[PDB]
């Protein structure tokens, strides 16, 4: 249900066992959780520029 | 808007709303530009400091810049660096790397010790670190022989100045 | 690639000269083809220091340069009720409920005006009288 | 010969017109009304939804203006400043001699001259710049019977035989005199100091 | 929607406006104080003051 | 133009020009001396 947009790689963040998503600051999400092989992912934005 | 169609369509309407803005801000970042350009670039040549130091008994080992460091900056200024520490916005490099700014810094301090005031007229003359101080006493109303009489006494104050400004900072 | 993003359509050189089209990190381009360098900063030299020796001038040259300077700019006014309605009765009362809104726009026009026209004389009057050679 | 030299006051004339012309442009948008003209949504609806209609076009020609206003104070601000610098300039280098370094120059300063310019001042400044050195050995001061003399103004050099006294600033040798030295002290305590009569 | 996307709308551009004004205004408060600092370098660096 | 105007400024270029004369006579037959 939580939805977004951005590209997707392998992280080392060590998740308590209990939250699904993770937020720096300024409230932008960078870590999930996937429901199913329970893993963190890290999300960036998708490359942009001048 | 953010990737959104009928945001777009809707936002066509308002004219030529961000154009000026985008203007506004390559302005800033040309201006900072020209203001460091301006700021450090007042010399030709990139002067150098003659392999064997001896001025007089001063002592600018700790403000000349150190070969061994990769970045080749000094004490002072590698304390002074150490020291002090998204939606669609982007940040631009300057265009002058710190190395060159330290590298105009080493340049017009170098060209200030071995010549004086006469580098920033025309070409540079050398002249003993002596007699330059000799002038600077003479131009502020007390005579040359002060100093040829209290040399040592001089290069001991400001070493010891420029030694307690360091351990100040630091 | 460089630390200022990608570039295509330039060759990479080695050497270094003065800086033509400013790119960024401290490299930029210029034309010969175009190649794109790192810029430098100046000629190198080493000044012959010593503790006993000195370079006195023998000759001079008598140099004219130039220096220019921005003092005024245009002095404009704008009829705020004009150009927000145009000839309109119903356009005017229904602006007429936002208090006073264009009074300080015309304040500050004419203020710049002024501005203007005292930078003007106070630059350039600045003798009593009118000297004739 | 040469054009593009006066980019200044034609960066200021461009920023200008340009922002004339971008304020004057901005009243063909609909700024989510039915249409930019006035008469049009005037003679095609009712009252109660005129009004409704009108009110948009309002308060977006409203925030233009008030943008343009600030624009303008912004740029006349910078403008006074620069005009204070060149009332400074035209007050200190046209009616005097200034010896602040590369304030109006490269050089020492010798005099100025002003020009009028469109929107703007010219000045033409004169400068004396040094040329065609060359090497000589120097020392701080002379012993002579046992005491030190020292140059009023001037410098100690040397053609590599004998030695002389010069101005600082042109090469102009002269013979060293009890009139254009002074004594001071013996010749014990400075550094460098050379024996001749 | 339409509504709801223009009351958005107008507010990121209002948003925008005020942080361009402020960096206008630091902009030219950082020109004056380089300009002072080129002043010293020339004057106080290549000569006696 | 829809209501916007120019104003002239109160110095003509004439007047401008009469001033850097009157100047520059005075700088070359006196010196600093008549600032
Ligand atoms: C959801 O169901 C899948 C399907 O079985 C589970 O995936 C298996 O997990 C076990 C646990 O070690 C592995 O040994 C299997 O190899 C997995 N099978 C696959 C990936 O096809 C998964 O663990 C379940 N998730 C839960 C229960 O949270
Ligand atoms: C100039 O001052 C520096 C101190 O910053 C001197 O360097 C010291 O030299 C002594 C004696 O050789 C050493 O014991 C210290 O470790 C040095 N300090 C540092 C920080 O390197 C330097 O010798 C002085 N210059 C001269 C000509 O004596
Ligand atoms: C002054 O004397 C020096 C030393 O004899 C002359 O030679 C220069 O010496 C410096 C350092 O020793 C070198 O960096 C230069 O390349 C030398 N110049 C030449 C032409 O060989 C020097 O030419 C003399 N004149 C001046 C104006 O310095
Ligand atoms: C100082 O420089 C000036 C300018 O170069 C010299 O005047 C030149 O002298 C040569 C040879 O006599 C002439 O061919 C040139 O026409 C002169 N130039 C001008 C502009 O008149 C002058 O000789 C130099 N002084 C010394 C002592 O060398
Ligand atoms: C030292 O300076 C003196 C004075 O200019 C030079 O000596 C003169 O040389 C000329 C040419 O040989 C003679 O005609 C004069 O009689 C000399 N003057 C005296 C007082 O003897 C001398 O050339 C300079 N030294 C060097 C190495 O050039
Ligand atoms: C200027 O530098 C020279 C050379 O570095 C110094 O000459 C040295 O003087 C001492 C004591 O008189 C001698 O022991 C050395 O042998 C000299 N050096 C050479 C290479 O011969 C001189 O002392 C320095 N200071 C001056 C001239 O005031
Ligand atoms: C300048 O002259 C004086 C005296 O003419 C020299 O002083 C003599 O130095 C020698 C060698 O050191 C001594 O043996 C004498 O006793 C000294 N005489 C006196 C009266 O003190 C002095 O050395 C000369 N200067 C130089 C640089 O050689
Ligand atoms: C010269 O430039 C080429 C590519 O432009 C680079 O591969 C090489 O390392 C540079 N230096 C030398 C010594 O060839």
């Amino acid at each position: 249900g939580l939805t977004g947009t951005g590209v997707l790689t392998e992280s080392n963040k060590k998740f308590l066992p209990f939250q699904q998503f993770g937020r720096d600051i300024a409230d932008t999400t960078d870590a999930v959780r996937d429901p199913q092989t329970l893993e963190i992912l890290d999300i960036t934005p998708c490359s942009f520029g001048g | 808007c953010g990737d959104s169609t009928e945001c777009s369509n809707l936002l066509l309407q308002y004219g030529s709303f961000c154009t000026q803005l985008n203007r506004a801000l390559t302005g800033i970042a040309v201006e900072q530009d020209k203001n460091t350009q301006e700021v450090f670039a007042q010399v030709k040549q990139i002067y150098k400091t003659p392999p064997i130091k001896d001025f007089g008994g001063f002592n600018f080992s700790q403000i000349l810049p150190d070969p061994s460091k990769p970045s080749k900056r000094s004490f002072i200024e590698d304390l002074l660096f150490n020291k002090v520490t998204f939606n669609g916005l982007t940040v631009l490099p300057p265009l002058l790397t710190d190395e060159m700014i330290a590298q105009y810094t080493s340049a017009l301090l170098a060209g200030t010790i071995t010549s004086g005031w006469t580098f920033g007229a025309g070409a540079a003359l050398q002249i003993p670190f002596a007699m330059q101080m000799a002038y600077r006493f003479n131009g502020i109303g007390v005579t040359q022989n002060v100093l040829y009489e209290n040399q040592k006494l001089i290069a001991n104050q400001f070493n010891s100045a420029i030694g307690k400004i360091q351990d100040s900072l630091s | 690639q460089t630390r200022a993003g990608c570039l295509i359509g330039a060759e990479h050189v080695n050497n270094s000269y003065e800086c033509d089209i400013p790119i960024g990190a401290g490299i930029c381009a210029s034309y010969q083809s175009i190649i794109a360098y790192t810029m430098s900063l100046g000629a190198e030299n080493s000044v012959a220091y010593s503790n006993n020796s000195i370079a006195i001038p023998t000759n001079f040259t008598i140099s004219v340069t130039t220096e220019i300077l921005p003092v005024s700019m245009t002095k404009t006014s704008v009829d705020c009720t004009m150009y927000i309605c145009g000839d309109s009765t119903e356009c005017s009362n229904l602006l007429l409920q936002y208090g006073s809104f264009c009074t300080q726009l015309n304040r500050a026009l004419t203020g710049i005006a002024v501005e203007q026209d005292k930078n003007t004389q106070e630059v350039f009057a600045q003798v009593k009288q009118i000297y004739k050679t | 010969s040469t054009a593009s030299a006066l980019g200044k006051l034609q960066n200021v004339v461009n920023q200008n017109a340009q922002a004339l012309n971008t304020l004057v442009k901005q009243l063909s948008s609909n700024f989510g009304a039915i249409s930019s003209v006035l008469n049009d949504i005037l003679s095609r609806l009712d009252p109660p939804e005129a009004e409704v209609q009108i009110d948009r076009l309002i308060t977006g020609r409203l925030q233009s203006l008030q943008t343009y206003v600030t624009q303008q104070l912004i740029r006349a601000a910078e403008i006074r400043a620069s005009a204070n610098l060149a009332a400074t300039k035209m007050s200190e280098c046209v009616l005097g001699q200034s010896k602040r370094v590369d304030f109006c120059g490269k050089g020492y300063h010798l005099m100025s001259f002003p020009q009028s310019a469109p929107h703007g001042v010219v000045f033409l400044h004169v400068t004396y710049v040094p040329a065609q050195e060359k090497n000589f050995t120097t020392a701080p001061a002379i012993c002579h019977d046992g005491k030190a003399h020292f140059p009023r103004e001037g410098v100690f050099v040397s053609n590599g035989t004998h030695w002389f006294v010069t101005q600082r600033n042109f090469y102009e040798p002269q013979i060293i005199t009890t009139d254009n030295t002074f004594v001071s002290g013996n010749c014990d305590v400075v550094i460098g100091i050379v024996n001749n009569t």
